[PDB]
């Protein structure tokens, strides 16, 4: 197998509006998602709270939706609790509170679009694993 | 061949600075020169640290070990920790690694071109291991030296900016402190405290200006030191008490350092007052309570009653009494109930954590830092794979604090070894018999057989 | 004196002793032999062989 | 004693020594280099290159399950993958 | 004054390497087990057999690369290059697992090779056979651990793979399914591993520590000449030393190289005996009495149970990737977990 | 002589069956004192509720153990690093609910077996030795203090030391590995070096001098009689064990010097022991082994599991089950 245009192709929007990234794009997202999310998100899991994953089933039932890049690039803007009720940027790295979470300060919007691209990107290669937790490592 | 070579010394190569022992000169040279090389490392390191930095970054996630020293002392630093100013992290770098040269340059001119001893150019500098009162006053010299820089820090303390109070209110910031401690009932109180749990011997101390007064003490008493021994010569019992040649006093010194390793390593991996968390990472236990406390949080956000929610074992599953009965984070964080750090006691009340203070006093600031503090806990694998054992690849990162406490280790254990070693052949060599049993008069053939 | 684990070294040069030692072995093994048999008729149950 | 061979400390400080393996050794290298550069070694060997060990959307391992059809398993799975 | 006997004067003569009858045996096997694992750990996949990567080429490190062994399906395969499986094929006789068995039949041989250099080197230089004896318990456990075992279990599939994690998995491997910690063969082969290393640690440092002066300067190691009557050291105070310190000493310095000799040889030895027990799943994996009273009173709890829970665990979290032609499917929910983890 | 230098040649006497010594003064009542609390407890101790969560651990025969299951328990992790005597409890049937035997047993212990590592010291030099047999002590002095007070120190608790127990010490070294891969730890392969090499070197020693021992007995005593307590001669040829092991690999990797033959068995097994006792002593602070999960990818990012991957499985079947009832949240950070 190889990375391919096909499993680099994700939603830009709800619409149905799909964009096609590169390598040097999803490499991008790896690296800075490492930076600045892997500490609670390794894997598509998140240690702070189990209950909520990156798996792209559950981007999907989020409020607004989530399995998306817009989507996404607006939770990294302006987070909010999975029925959209609250907004969590106190207590959620996000542009808004860049000044409580200085890793985000450094961040551009290809930056952001690069970490989405990489959290839609990696359940079509690993699956499971992604969001599984321990009983896949 | 002034030694320098097996035949004249007595020592083969791989116990080649053996041959330096009544050299003064040229182990002047080579303490010299190796103090150029921590002055030198001392440098280096601060610039490659600094080379490194990524402000945005907390210091802990970069990997550094000296520039949270030179923040710990109020320097580039501002509110919270944030970086403010680099500039004093390159000058502390730039002015040991130039210092350095001139250190090496006198310890290479010291060790080869100086007289090889110093006893004939200078009687003052020339030396005896065993003339007891010259080696006293070189003792009473270096403590003075030793009480002054004890009161440097006291200097920066007091007059010269202040230092980092993790403490300090409003989540920690610089600050000049004008009334150390100096009741000795407090400074020597730390001296007799057990070093078992929740009392901790000095690791304990807790606030800077505690720490502002003892070394106000140790400056002093380094200083009255040094007069007396210049001044005194040793007494009859010590005298019989010691043994008076230069490897003994080697392996006293092995024997203080050992000691001192130790201590150091549990002051970096239990203190967050001197060794902030802010720029080391949490400690162990600071890690482990802010876990439960995450999901204390978490879980009475969403409508449990914490202090009622009995666990599985029958323990509360959030909050259980410690065995004196303070209300402490319940699992297996019971352990570390004697964690204190600024971001947990808000919540403290006289009974131990508070719940009326817990249904409504948690602040977003202290949901973030217990979120952070759990995320980077000191755990991770040798190739700096974050995480417990099982962890996949992605984090990169290990805690500051068990890198120096592992290093520390290490070291000391390996420094009481050199204690001994040094110890008994110093015994043996001034007894006469450190190069073996002498078949003329081996001592246990005079003795009466045992049965 | 022999050491106990040489002590059957007094037959290498004795053949009438060695076999002598050797019937007495032969004699333990079908000694053994039969009073396995005999232990195993007096507790096998034959009433059900499927 | 000495069994007769010319010790080894005398020639590895020879000249004549160096001016045979200054050539020898850097070559024998660059043969390895080429080995695995060429690609030749991931065929010889029959170890999978990065790009196959899986089919582009198949995520089951190529065992094979059978003793004496072995050799034929694991020749379908290296054409299911072309 | 025949041919043999030339070739036995030039195969005995004192050369740098002795080569002797025995190298006839020695070096081709020994080379070559050597050489295959090399080339093995360099180059060869573990993807068809096991589902793994295990050699640099892959991308392993020294710690995970390793020669696995064959696939289950296999069977007892003696894998001969020219056999029924790989039919000459090098390239698909490597991805069968073929260069497991080729390192393990001829490093077998290559060892009675050693064995033989060491009776046969003992003999024209004149001393007792004593390390020729001694090397019995590693070839002794060679013997149970590479061959035995498998031979008793479904196929070499479950014999050890030549590396350094590949042999961690075989150490958890008997934790988890036959807890061999509590099988006393084991025990006694620990004693005497431990034990040996004791002896040479204590031996070692009292002859350093007893050596008489023997010449004028420091280091010690100068004054001692290969052809000397004296010894080196004081037995006698060596010896009161020890009684004095630990109550006994030894008093006789032939006894005390045969205990050396005959404590970790026969340790393995014992070792080997547990693992022949291990090719039958004939485990010391229980103690019946706990289990029934464990059965009954849920308050009675002791470390054994708690290991049986870890053993438990490590049974079913290692399973499916460790035995991918078993197809183990496993729902999360029935995955043992305590609490929380 | 009056009543003090009377008492200080008595107990520095090397004419004493056993040597007494100053350090012996302390070393003989810490050891004796851990010797019979051990006896006692291991025999008679009640249940121990060693992790602190109200499920005590039966560690004593009496309470239906054998000698391979029984332990003396660790103390309570409800206690975590604090100091637990008997006069700190408001009875002993509290001490011994909580563990309290486990904490005066080490302490003694601890304290009477670094007295010995000095008494070695000690009486060496009394017999004009030289002194350095109390640094090869020294290995498994510190292995000890690893396992009893390094690794507590660093989680926290005496509730995770090492339990005074053949079962209870392999528990914990299972617990261990699943924490932190010790397996894939240099410093803990330095000590299977360590004890296989010196397991090694010592059947070597043995069975070379051995093979080179000078005939005077005959073929019916043992050759044992041949060496005579005291001899001046050696009862060997080591020239000729040179010869023989020289010849089996090549004549310089044979040692012709006994003192340096000699040391190097000393100092072979006692450095690797130090290497995994530090190994214990970091890993006490969470410097783990190497981690190698999921560090083979392929083009595409699929996983390729190697062999390191297969013990993380093992690893995490240890780590879910160990403690079942111990964990309330999902990370097991000390
Ligand atoms: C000649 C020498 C003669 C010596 C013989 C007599 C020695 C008696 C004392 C024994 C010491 C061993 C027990 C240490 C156990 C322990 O809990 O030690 C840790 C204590 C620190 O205590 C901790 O101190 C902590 C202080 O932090 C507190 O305060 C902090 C303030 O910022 C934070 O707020 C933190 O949250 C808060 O909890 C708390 O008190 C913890 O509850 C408490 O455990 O360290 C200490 O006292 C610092 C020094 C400890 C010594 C290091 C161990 C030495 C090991 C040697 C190895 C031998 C080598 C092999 C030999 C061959
Ligand atoms: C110390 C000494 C020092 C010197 C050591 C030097 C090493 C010398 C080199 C050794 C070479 C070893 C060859 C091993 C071959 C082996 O056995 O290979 C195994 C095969 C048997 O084949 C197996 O047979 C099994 C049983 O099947 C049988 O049963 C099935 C029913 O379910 C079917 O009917 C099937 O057709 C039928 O074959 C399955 O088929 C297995 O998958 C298949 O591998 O036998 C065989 O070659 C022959 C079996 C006869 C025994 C030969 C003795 C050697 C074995 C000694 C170990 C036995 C004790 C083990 C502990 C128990
Ligand atoms: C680097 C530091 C250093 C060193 C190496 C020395 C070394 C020495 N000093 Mg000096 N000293 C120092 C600093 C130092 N001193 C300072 C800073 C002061 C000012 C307080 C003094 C005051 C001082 C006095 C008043 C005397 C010495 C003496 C001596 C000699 C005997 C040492 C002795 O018996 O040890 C200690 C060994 C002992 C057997 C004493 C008992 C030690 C117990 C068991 C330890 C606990 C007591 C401890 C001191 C206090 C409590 C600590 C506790 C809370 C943990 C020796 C040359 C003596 C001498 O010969 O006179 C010149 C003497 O009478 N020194
Ligand atoms: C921190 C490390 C350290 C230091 C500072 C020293 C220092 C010293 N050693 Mg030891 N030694 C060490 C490590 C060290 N040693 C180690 C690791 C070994 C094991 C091999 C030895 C083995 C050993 C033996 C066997 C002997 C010494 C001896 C000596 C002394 C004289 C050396 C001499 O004549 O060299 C002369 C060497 C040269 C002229 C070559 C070059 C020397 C210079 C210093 C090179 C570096 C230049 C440097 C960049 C500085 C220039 C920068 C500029 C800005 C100033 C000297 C005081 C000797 C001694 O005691 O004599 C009585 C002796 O015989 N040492
Ligand atoms: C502890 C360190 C130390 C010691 C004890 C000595 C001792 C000695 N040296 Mg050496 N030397 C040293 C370090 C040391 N040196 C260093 C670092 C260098 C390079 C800069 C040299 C370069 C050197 C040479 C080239 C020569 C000597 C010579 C001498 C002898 C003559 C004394 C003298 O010049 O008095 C003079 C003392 C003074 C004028 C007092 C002022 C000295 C400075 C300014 C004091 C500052 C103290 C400072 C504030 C403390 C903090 C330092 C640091 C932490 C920042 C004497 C044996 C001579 C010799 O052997 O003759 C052949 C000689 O020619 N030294
Ligand atoms: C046909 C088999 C056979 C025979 C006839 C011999 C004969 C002999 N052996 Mg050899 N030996 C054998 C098998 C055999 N051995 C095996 C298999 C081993 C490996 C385990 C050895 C290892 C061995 C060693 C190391 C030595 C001998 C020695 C000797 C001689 C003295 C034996 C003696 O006094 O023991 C006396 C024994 C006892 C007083 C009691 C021993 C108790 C044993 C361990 C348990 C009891 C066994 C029990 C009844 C079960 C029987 C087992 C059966 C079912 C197989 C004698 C010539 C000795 C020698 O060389 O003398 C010069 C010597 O040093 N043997
Ligand atoms: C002493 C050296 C030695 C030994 C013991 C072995 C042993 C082995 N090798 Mg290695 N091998 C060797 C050298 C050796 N090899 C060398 C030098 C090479 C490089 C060319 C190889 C390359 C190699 C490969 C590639 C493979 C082996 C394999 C094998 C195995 C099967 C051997 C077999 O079936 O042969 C059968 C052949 C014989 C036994 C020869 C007997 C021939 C005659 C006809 C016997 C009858 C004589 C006659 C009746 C009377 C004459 C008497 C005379 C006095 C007149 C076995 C483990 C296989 C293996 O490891 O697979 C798992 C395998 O695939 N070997
Ligand atoms: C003349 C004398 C001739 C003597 C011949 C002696 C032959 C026998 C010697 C066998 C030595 C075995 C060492 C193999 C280690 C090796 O090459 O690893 C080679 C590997 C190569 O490195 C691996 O390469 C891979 C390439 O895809 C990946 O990039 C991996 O990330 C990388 O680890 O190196 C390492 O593992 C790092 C250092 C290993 C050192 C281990 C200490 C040795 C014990
Ligand atoms: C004696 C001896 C020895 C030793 C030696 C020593 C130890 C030395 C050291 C030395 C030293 C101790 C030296 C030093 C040097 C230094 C230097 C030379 C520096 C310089 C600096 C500079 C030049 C800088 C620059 C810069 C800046 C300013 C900024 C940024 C950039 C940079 C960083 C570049 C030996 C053992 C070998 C041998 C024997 C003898
Ligand atoms: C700074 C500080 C502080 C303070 C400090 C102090 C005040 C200190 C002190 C300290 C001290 C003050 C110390 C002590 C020391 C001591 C010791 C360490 C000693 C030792 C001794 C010895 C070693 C001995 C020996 C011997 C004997 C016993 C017998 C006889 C012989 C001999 C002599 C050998 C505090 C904490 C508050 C806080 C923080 C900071
Ligand atoms: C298998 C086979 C074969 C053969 C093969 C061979 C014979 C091979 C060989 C091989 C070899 C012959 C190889 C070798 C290799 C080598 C290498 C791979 C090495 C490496 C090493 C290293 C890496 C080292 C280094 C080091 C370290 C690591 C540490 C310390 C230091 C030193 C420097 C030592 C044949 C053809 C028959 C066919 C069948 C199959
Ligand atoms: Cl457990
Ligand atoms: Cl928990
Ligand atoms: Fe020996």
């Amino acid at each position: 197998a190889e990375l391919t245009p096909e499993v680099l192709t994700v939603p830009l929007n709800s619409e149905g509006k799909t964009i096609t990234l590169t390598e040097k794009q999803y490499l991008e997202g790896k690296r800075l998602f490492q930076y600045a999310c892997a500490s609670c998100h390794v894997g598509g899991i998140t240690k702070t709270n189990p209950s909520l994953d990156l798996r792209t089933e559950t981007l999907a039932l989020a409020t607004p939706p989530r399995d998306n890049i817009e989507g996404l690039v607006d939770y990294m803007k302006n987070p909010t609790t999975y029925d959209g009720e609250q907004e969590i940027a106190e207590v959620h790295p996000s542009l808004r509170s860049a000044d409580i979470f200085p890793k985000m300060r450094n961040l551009t919007e290809k930056d952001l679009v690069a970490i989405a691209g990489h959290i839609l990107v990696e359940p079509k290669i690993l699956g499971d694993k992604w969001g599984g937790g321990k009983v896949y490592y | 061949a002034t030694n320098r070579d097996q035949e004249s010394s007595g020592f083969a190569w791989w116990a080649g600075n053996a041959r330096l022992i009544n050299l003064s000169g040229k182990l002047l040279g080579a303490h010299v020169a190796h103090a150029g090389l921590i002055v030198f490392w001392a440098g280096a390191m601060t610039l490659f640290e600094l080379a490194h930095f990524i402000p945005e970054k907390p210091m802990y996630e970069q990997g550094l070990i000296l520039i949270p020293h030179i923040a710990t002392l109020g320097w580039g630093v501002g509110p919270g920790g944030e970086v403010v100013d680099t500039f004093p992290f390159f000058v502390v770098g730039v002015v040991h690694l130039i210092s350095s040269a001139v250190l090496g340059f006198g310890g290479v001119y010291h060790a080869i071109r100086g007289p090889e001893t110093l006893e004939e150019y200078s009687s003052f500098f020339g030396y005896d291991w065993k003339d007891k009162n010259k080696m006293t006053t070189i003792l009473g010299f270096h403590l003075i030296v030793l009480g002054i820089g004890a009161l440097l820090l006291v200097a920066k303390a007091m007059f010269f900016g202040g230092l980092y109070d993790t403490w300090a209110p409003g989540g920690g910031d610089v600050r000049v402190i004008t009334n150390p401690t100096l009741d000795p009932r407090v400074i020597f109180g730390y001296l007799l405290k057990s070093p078992f749990g929740g009392e901790g011997w000095i690791v304990s101390v807790n606030n800077l200006e505690d720490v502002v007064g003892g070394h106000i003490w140790i400056g002093l008493i380094c200083i009255a030191g040094g007069i007396w021994h210049i001044l005194t010569t040793p007494f009859g019992w010590a005298r019989r008490a010691f043994i008076w040649s230069g490897e003994a006093y080697l392996s006293y010194s092995l024997g203080a350092l050992s000691m001192m390793g130790f201590i150091a390593t549990c002051f970096v991996w239990f203190n967050n007052t001197v060794y902030p968390s802010e720029f080391y990472g949490p400690t162990g236990p600071e890690a482990s309570q802010a876990q439960a406390m995450t999901f204390l949080i978490r879980d009475q956000k969403l409508g449990a009653n914490v202090g009622s929610a009995q666990g599985p074992t029958g323990l509360g599953k959030y909050l259980m009494r410690s065995p004196t009965g303070e209300i402490i984070f319940g699992g297996e964080t019971m352990r570390f109930w004697d964690f204190r750090g600024p971001w947990l006691e808000p919540l403290r009340g006289p009974n131990g954590l508070d719940l009326n203070k817990i249904k409504n006093d948690i602040q977003p600031w202290q949901e973030r830092r217990a979120a952070e503090y759990m995320t980077h806990a000191p755990l991770g694998s040798l190739n700096s794979v974050g995480g417990v054992a099982t962890e996949i690849n992605s984090v990169n990162f290990v805690s500051p604090r068990s890198w120096l406490a592992t290093s520390h280790f290490v070291l000391a254990f390996f420094f009481l070894v050199g204690h001994l070693w040094h110890a008994g052949r110093a015994r043996a060599a001034a007894a006469g018999f450190e190069k073996g049993i002498d078949r003329e008069s081996e001592p246990v053939l005079s003795m009466p057989s045992l049965d | 004196g022999l050491p106990w684990y040489r002590v059957h070294t007094v037959l290498i040069n004795d053949p009438g002793r060695l076999i002598a030692a050797h019937l007495m072995h032969t004699a333990l093994v079908a000694g053994w032999a039969g009073s396995m048999a005999l232990y195993e008729l007096a507790t096998f149950d034959p009433s059900d062989p499927v | 004693g000495t069994t007769g061979e010319r010790p080894f400390s005398d020639i590895i400080t020879s000249v004549r020594y160096w001016v045979i393996h200054s050539i020898t050794i850097p070559a024998l290298f660059i043969a390895g280099w080429l080995f695995v550069s060429t690609g030749l070694a991931y065929d010889v060997f029959g170890t999978p290159r990065p790009d196959s060990y899986y089919a582009q959307e198949q995520r089951s391992i190529p065992l094979v399950t059978d003793r004496f059809e072995a050799k034929q398993q694991v020749e379908t799975f290296l054409e299911q993958l072309k | 004054r025949g041919w043999f006997d030339i070739l036995d004067d030039w195969l005995k003569r004192d050369r740098f390497v002795f080569v002797g009858w025995s190298g006839i045996l020695l070096f081709p096997c020994a080379y070559l087990a050597l050489g295959g694992w090399l080339t093995g750990t360099t180059f060869v996949t573990s993807w068809y057999t096991h589902g793994l990567a295990s050699s640099y080429l892959e991308g392993c490190n020294f710690l995970t690369v390793a020669v696995s062994t064959p696939a289950n399906s296999m069977g007892h395969s003696l894998l001969l290059l020219w056999g029924p499986e790989a039919q000459g094929d090098f390239t698909r006789w490597c991805q069968l697992g073929g260069l497991w068995t080729f390192i393990a039949l001829h490093g077998a041989f290559g060892l009675i090779g050693f064995m033989l250099r060491q009776f046969e080197i003992a003999r024209l230089v004149g001393v007792r056979p004593y390390n020729a004896i001694a090397f019995s318990a590693p070839i002794a456990v060679f013997v149970s651990v590479f061959l035995i075992y498998p031979l008793g279990q479904s196929s070499w599939f479950f014999a050890p793979s030549f590396g350094v994690a590949a042999i961690f998995r075989f150490l958890l491997f008997f934790q988890g399914f036959h807890n061999w910690t509590l099988n006393p063969f084991h025990m006694m082969g620990v004693a005497g591993v431990l034990g040996g290393a004791l002896l040479c640690a204590i031996h070692g440092a009292t002859v350093e520590n007893t050596l008489f002066q023997d010449g004028e300067g420091a280091s010690t190691f100068r004054a001692f000449n290969p052809t000397q009557a004296e010894e080196t050291y004081s037995m006698v105070t060596a010896n009161r030393f020890w009684s004095q310190i630990f109550g006994i000493a030894f008093s006789n310095k032939r006894w005390l190289h045969f205990f050396m000799l005959f404590v970790p040889v026969t340790g393995l030895w014992m070792s080997a005996i547990g693992v022949v027990g291990l090719a039958l799943n004939l485990r010391s994996y229980d103690f019946i009495s706990q289990e029934i009273r464990a059965a009954e009173d849920p308050e009675f709890e002791t470390f054994y149970t708690k290991n049986l829970l870890l053993n438990e665990g490590i049974r079913a979290w290692m399973a499916p990737q460790d035995q991918p032609h078993e197809n183990f499917v496993f729902p999360e929910e029935v995955l043992p977990r305590g609490n929380a983890l | 002589a009056n009543l003090w230098e009377r008492f200080c040649n008595w107990v520095t006497s090397t004419d004493n069956r056993l040597y007494v010594g100053w350090f012996g003064v302390i070393m003989i009542p810490t050891l004796l004192a851990a010797t019979i609390c051990f006896v006692i407890a291991f025999i008679a101790a009640p249940p121990v509720d060693i992790d602190g969560i109200r499920e005590p651990v039966s560690g004593s025969l009496l309470y239906g153990n054998n000698i391979i299951t029984g332990a003396v328990v660790p103390s309570s992790n409800a206690i975590g690093l604090h100091f637990y005597p008997i006069w700190e409890a408001a009875s002993l049937d509290e001490w011994l609910y909580n563990g309290g035997p486990y904490q005066l047993i080490i302490f003694h212990f601890l304290l009477g077996a670094s007295c010995y590592m000095g008494r070695q010291w000690e009486l060496s030099y009394r017999l004009g030795m030289r002194p350095w047999i109390c640094v090869a002590y020294s290995a498994p002095l510190a292995s000890a203090f690893a396992v009893f007070l390094i690794y507590p120190i660093g989680q926290g608790s005496f509730s995770d030391g090492m339990p005074l127990g053949i079962s209870g010490t392999f528990n914990f070294m299972i617990v261990f590995q699943a924490e932190h891969n010790i397996l894939m730890h240099p410093f803990h392969q330095l000590g299977v070096a360590g004890v296989f090499g010196g397991a090694l070197f010592c059947a070597m020693h043995g069975s070379l001098v051995t093979s080179s021992l000078i005939r005077e007995t005959t073929e019916t005593e043992s050759a044992n009689y041949g060496y005579k307590f005291g001899q001046e001669e050696e009862t060997y040829n080591i020239v000729a064990a040179h010869g023989y092991f020289g010849r089996l690999i090549f004549q310089y990797a044979s040692f012709n010097n006994s003192r340096s033959l000699h040391f190097f068995l000393a100092a072979w097994p006692v450095v690797g022991v130090w290497f995994t006792a530090l190994g214990i002593s970091t890993m006490a602070f969470n410097l783990n082994g190497f981690n190698f999960n999921h560090s083979v990818i392929d083009a595409k990012g699929n996983v390729i599991n190697t062999w390191a991957d297969i013990i993380n499985r093992a690893n995490l079947g240890m780590e879910v089950m160990h403690e079942r009832n111990a964990h309330n949240f999902p990370l097991d950070l000390a």
